[PDB]
């Protein structure tokens, strides 16, 4: 009841409590679009002290792989890293990043490393990945017991619901990247909206072929 | 021993000799040294046998592997580069082997690997002991613009020159070309025996 | 009662509890024909958003054994792997994969590892694996302990104890490989058809001799 | 209370757990003969679907030392799998299995440690040991405790006490191995009939200079 | 409840309870102004028989970085020595401390590891950063999970929360150095001033070029 | 109260635990004549398919050191099996067995080991050890906390007390050996004659300058 | 020392000398060279004698847990790829042995492995220092299309044209047919100095 | 082999032969020997060619992860500092190979990298087997006022040279022009030729 | 040293001489190279002193531990594959030593073991600087239908011819005999003279 051990019917109590360890934080979602895919966190910058852009949730883990994270911030920011180093050891190892979703399914492994012994806690930290490999655009997800799942459009934080039915209702498949990042927009807007605010997010996008773009302040707000 | 790897238009040709000698004193009159390493590339070996043969193994059971975690066949820039950190892991207690991996993946390749791990491409390539007689004749007859026959004749006609004029090499020749088209096919002895009857090299 | 420890009676409770888990997962069987084995999931597509096809419960161990999972899917994921790996050190230690039972035998030794230590809970995930090897064709099930029973048809997940009724009643031993996956079909419906809709599954077969081979999406639904 | 440990007055409440585990096992049953020794495991095979002969429980150690087990059947194969590798061992080292005593006094030694030590539980499971050595017919037994004992005949399972109750009054020490099956199966239907029922048992048998014959399936069926 | 597992419903309480030890510790603040950054502690010489001015809150990490802490003053030197010698092992491999980001996150990755594992109590302590890099002036805070967040202007300690208000309301990004550390000492004023005394604080400064300087006593009261 | 810690006034719960199991064991006794020393074990063998004389209870522990053990009967054979192969130790080491008084002391610091630390229980089993060396008769008690004490005539068992009574009221020192075996045998009736029925016990014998001497089933009926 | 190993139709000859030496100095005029390693398979020895009855007593434990745990017996390319992987897993602190194992499982198999673990196939093969003469003889002599008892006599001439012509051989052959049949089975003594005497080869 | 690194007021050229061997016998009639190892920096090979690849796959790692963690480039002596504690921490089992690492950051650098990691700065430099000829024609002909088109000439020159007077060099010349503005650009093959061909050093 | 060990037809005799040198300069002139190793197998020593009494010591701890936790005698087999494994297990360290171990459980046996641990059996062996003397008179004289006492009486003859022809050799023989009916017996040293004596050896 109190660590990864089994349930009185088949639940893992410490991974729900990590679920909603996530379920608290703050929203951000992804999809793909015609030949690429975005990433759009909600940036809610506080205070007026926060130096706003260096503060960063979209996180580059290769020049063809960025992540988005929502959870404890901490666990996030070691386990970015670790999907970093892996990709790295790939580079080294096999010459190219040849499959993303190799890439997710070792750091979900090492999620479910900690969700699987006792004498540490569950990685309470959910994730999205986002990006081309040879076999084109791949958007991922990645859940506190190391589940992973294929997406063309996801959501997490605390505005998963909200924003995962506003994307079950009005997403097209094939989408040019600027009405793309307007339908994003829109389903953050619907959740986080409710605070009656939205801020600029932060967003990055990739058309296959090219490398990594992160929008820079002037032009989120074009769209917004 | 000889090799012979050989790019062209969209095809890559392998072929090497049989006889394994293992001691001076020529021992196996029929080895094998062209391995299939995966469904569109194919390894060949020119160096000592037992850590080539382990070579083989391990290769055929990582490229496997690998399709069957990704779905997809691997580059064969990806499998150079994992055979050479694999014999650059090890080189103070080495293996002293020169390998010739070919294949064509969206473009046909072949890549030369030596007992120090040094990966790198050409359009035709040729390892072990009567390799420099093959590396003359394809120096003198090898054209790019060849198709599929005139660059199998090119091949036997390399290695008839290699199993002439050297004494390590030897024994029934074994070509296999690979393509996209019709992937990985070894041919069988009856077409090597009537083309070595056809092209004159026959004694 | 909260740790593999024995029970005042003679049960472990919690590889009851991961019994109970693997119950609530997807269903999923196999079964022998007349010179092969297939192996059906079901696979319910949720949601229009997940990537139907590219979501696979029937993963390939080898090119000569295959198999499918229910339970705790990141559990699932990472036994495939630990599957995958140990096949590949039979074909680098003897040449080629000549038992299919020692493939599920070892696995089902690293279950018993888990279901035998403290520090560690019991893998919640249950698995069949299908395939020929020299003595033929073979189909395996794998249990919470580390348990293996042989068949000739088997399920696993929610409906295990529905479709293990009409494979009770309806088996045929020797069978064309059509009738087959279509008894396979009829089996996973008169369960699965609770909440009146089935979907596509998701098949794969194969007969003495030949490789693997995984449906396409146009082929199961003539079978449908 | 809850781990081995002792207990207010002498017991080990977790062994004692685990001998409650392998009486809710099944049956089976060994005896000397005149010039060998046999073991029936009664196969109580419940569904068609399973492959009858092909689950075995009269598994073997090294052609000449056999092992029928009762209770936990995944601590079964792992605890024979350990006697079958230190078989394998004493063949390595000495040339030849010289005891079978030996070989069941390292199996007992391997029980008897995890009864010792806490972060592990007992293996729950009881086996016996049959064969010939230098020294003759040897018929052992194997407790979860790692206590072992010699007999000329014994019993293991669901069926521990009724057929030891007819071992006790009905065993002749030299006997034919026809009688010798005869008798066997006699004990091993006053128990098991029961449910009204027996089966075709699973018998196997040596006589000292040969090696091992398990029966198949039609002569078992002439004794019955 | 009472080591670092997850909560009903989302918490983590020995860091809560790590964030409460922190805001019983002393109040220490710091600020960018146009060309560097300061940080003053709160320095209260309690008896007359401390060493005033060797006692020194805010210690040096290199010449290009500092450091202020605030919490348990034990796990407060331990960790400050964990940054010299990160710092210093930077310095080594790469030839210069080209991030005090990366600087910061070695030394909060230290801070999630045992806010991660069992068998440890989480570090209780809060520091914040300060110092100019390749990059610019920055200045960064420190968390008991290993959070991180980048500043302009940040506090920590007692007066945690008065202090942040005051530099909510009365903070100007581009400032002169005096001017900065009279607004310091003005958010230090208001919230100390609650026992009715301030006393002469510790303050440090660099301007970006020139290496450190901590004021001397005499300097200070300048300013106080 | 439940591991090897103190008590609230002075008391090993455990090792009190392991006392009163090696006092549910079976009863043994020793005691030195004239020239040598004698152990006997009583052996009921309760059912008749017990092996009679292959089950042994005085066991070797080399050529000039015998044992006779009481308590479980696993953790006796693991614990008789590391005096034999320490006896061989000091074989190799020092040329002979020149103190049995050593080899005693080994054995019970590791039983004292078991006592001490945790995450083991202790050996619950009581021996004494038998035999001449250099300086002659030596006859040693061993006690689950690993305490020794030299006799000239002790028991063990389930008739400990009963046995030590008849030996304390009727011991003479310097005794024949035949007249000694006598003196054992009616200690060993007394105590075990409440049954009403004692049986053909085990009995071994050593005078000083010859090796071992076990009785067969005919020499010890005359006793009786 | 010699062995020698034949593959014909459905059956496979394997027979050794006698003579071991552990010295200059010939020291045991009947040693044991031809181990039967599974019942179908066996196994000769033409190194130093300590590693290689090492390696027959490994090969036979393995092989036996083998038969074991799988109710089958091991193939013939299993049996070498398993002892080439053994001999190679050590090459710096190597053993100094030519092995020869054949058998037959489907179809009859002779492989050879050097010290380096170099497993390659052959109808016949020899090892030992006494080889190039069986190789010489079994070059002239033999057919694909023999008998078992044509077979057995061949290999009787080879061997005694080793003991003719070498020191390092010598002793009393000793000769093992196995075939799928009859299993294996070694030939008594008073049949290979029958064949011998009727042979004319004896002196 | 020979490589050149030429810092001039802006920018840095640097360009290598393409000929490997890896035997005496040269075998690679086109290598791969200058490697981008970042977006403003870059580095050539002269050394052990295996060993070499593994040293530029391990920097352009650790160069992109440094970017990734980091958000801006490495500058030029701290990829040099790198490279030597990664050659030094193991030089009892050591790489064989001279590095030349060149790049601009704020100020533009060439640094030189022997076997042993004496990471040391210089105006230009040169590396190989047929590095003193160029050593020779750029201690005659090199001024630090030069443009871009007058040091890819001069580098063009150099590797002339090294090529007419030496044998393990040859091949197709290959340079890259790293500079601020345009970042890192390697020039094609056709504006070689045509340089080679103006500059009057085709035959 | 000089060693020799005979089964004949119920039983086994070994026998050594008595002359240890541990340097040029003979130094003890009763050492101790024949020791009972189990109530009925013995051992024998022809090596380095220090590295077989340590064997001598492990292998009476061995046997005598098997004996106890058995209640049967190990066989001779067991023995000899036992001493092989141990010396064979560290061979690059290598214990300079060659063993005799003889014995009899149903059947008299004689055992030789090098320092590769290669067990062989025969029916007569000698190890030892002055063994090949031996090995010659037990060549020329001995039957395998002696009895025990023109066995011993061969024996001694053999170790006199060794005492005569060779310098390592010396000293007084001490010589054991073990057999099935009254075990393991050492004859004492005046039946050994009287031996000596009547046979017409002593001088």
């Amino acid at each position: 009841r109190a660590i990864t051990v089994f349930s009185p019917d088949g639940r893992l109590f410490q991974v729900e409590y990590a679920r909603e360890a996530v379920k608290k934080g703050s929203t951000a979602l992804g999809m793909k679009f015609a030949n690429g895919v975005l990433l759009i966190s909600d940036k809610k910058v506080r205070s007026r002290l926060i130096e706003q852009n260096s503060i960063e949730a979209i996180q580059l883990i290769d020049d063809y792989v960025a992540a988005v994270t929502s959870g404890l911030v901490a666990d996030a920011r070691v386990l970015v890293d670790f999907a970093r180093i892996s990709a790295q050891q790939e580079k080294v190892t096999y010459g190219s990043l040849v499959n993303i979703e190799n890439l997710v399914k070792r750091v979900a492994d090492q999620m479910q490393q900690y969700t699987q012994y006792g004498g540490v806690r569950p990685y309470g930290v959910s994730l999205i990945f986002a990006g081309i490999d040879q076999i084109g655009p791949r958007l991922f997800d990645c859940d506190p017991a190391g589940t992973i799942n294929e997406y063309k459009a996801t959501a997490i934080g605390s505005g998963k619901d909200a924003v995962v039915s506003f994307l079950e209702r009005e997403y097209k498949e094939n989408l040019p990247e600027k009405e793309a990042v307007t339908l994003g927009i829109k389903a953050l807007k619907s959740s986080l909206e409710e605070g009656e605010e939205l801020k600029a997010p932060e967003i990055a996008s990739i058309t296959v072929g090219n490398k990594y773009r992160i929008y820079d302040q002037e032009e989120v707000k074009k769209f917004l | 021993t000889t090799t012979v790897g050989i790019t062209l238009k969209d095809a890559v040709i392998m072929a090497t000799e049989r006889r394994v000698t293992m001691e001076n004193f020529i021992m196996h009159k029929n080895g094998k040294k062209l391995f299939q390493i995966d469904t569109y590339t194919g390894m060949t070996i020119a160096g000592l046998v037992g850590d080539a043969q382990v070579l083989v193994r391990y290769m055929k059971a990582e490229l496997e592997l690998y399709r069957l975690q990704r779905r997809v066949n691997m580059p064969i820039e990806a499998v150079a580069t994992l055979l050479s950190n694999m014999l650059n892991q090890v080189k103070y207690m080495p293996y002293m082997v020169q390998l010739l991996v070919g294949g064509i993946d969206t473009a046909p390749h072949v890549f030369s690997i030596d007992a120090a791990g040094g990966s790198v491409e050409d359009i035709y390539a040729s390892t072990g002991s009567g390799s420099p007689f093959v590396y003359g004749v394809l120096e003198s007859q090898y054209s790019e613009k060849m198709t599929v026959d005139e660059g199998v004749d090119l091949v036997i006609r390399a290695i008839s020159a290699a199993k002439q004029r050297d004494s390590a090499s030897g024994g029934m020749i074994d070509v296999a070309v690979i393509t996209r088209k019709d992937g990985y096919v070894q041919l069988p002895t009856d077409q090597i025996e009537s083309r070595i009857r056809k092209l004159g090299l026959i004694l």
